[PDB]
């Protein structure tokens, strides 16, 4: 949040003169906020539009600013601990399947929005079931791929 | 005629027919290529918009 201002003339403005000239749409693209109107921006001064103009070299830097070293990309995660995580999530799936069966059974038994409105406390097992996928996937895929590659590139 | 027609060289009175044909040694490399193809495909048609 940035702003840039300059003072309106020291009155002699009972003439009703505009503070500025206009020959473009270019200055009326933005809506002044209520707060500055409270403190009187168009009554005593005026705003001026901020613009950015980056040069070539700094923007070349600015993208590097997050790159991370090649050393890491080829590295494997430990296979132990990894298996532990797999078993954790798979055993977490059960309770959600059990709950899901009831949640399927009971719907349309009442008015439609009164499904959601009565589901603000207890969780809805669909989402928690779904978002444990995208954790077995992604993880298993990328680990198997990385091992499968580097088994060739070194000897 | 059978002997000199088919195999079983009867050297030390032995008629032997090759009936082992094990071959297929530990050959992880052919997996290492085609399985990579396979997994890349799994991830291909998983997030692309259908």
């Amino acid at each position: 949040v940035i702003d840039a201002f300059r003072l309106i003339n020291a009155n002699m403005m009972v003439l009703g003169h505009e503070p500025r000239q206009t020959t473009s749409n270019l200055g009326h693209l933005n809506k002044p906020s209520i707060q500055a109107l409270i403190h009187g921006l168009n009554r005593h001064y005026y705003s001026i539009t901020i613009n950015y103009r980056k040069n070539e070299l700094e923007q070349k830097m600015l993208l590097n600013l997050h790159k991370k070293s090649w050393m890491e990309g080829l590295t494997l995660q430990d296979y132990s601990e990894h298996c532990k995580h797999n078993e954790s999530v798979v055993k977490e799936m059960l309770e959600l399947a059990k709950n899901y069966n009831k949640a399927v059974e009971e719907e349309d038994k009442m008015t439609p929005e009164q499904l959601a409105i009565k589901n603000v406390g207890k969780q809805d097992p669909k989402r928690h079931l779904e978002e444990h996928v995208d954790v077995l996937m992604t993880s298993n895929i990328v680990q198997c791929l990385a091992a499968m590659l580097d088994t060739v590139v070194f000897k | 005629d059978y002997a000199k027609k088919r195999g079983w060289v009867l050297g030390p009175n032995n008629y032997y027919s090759f009936a082992s044909q094990q071959q297929k040694p530990e050959d992880t490399t052919i997996p290492s290529t085609e399985l990579a193809k396979q997994v890349i495909e799994y991830a291909r048609q998983l997030e692309m918009i259908v």
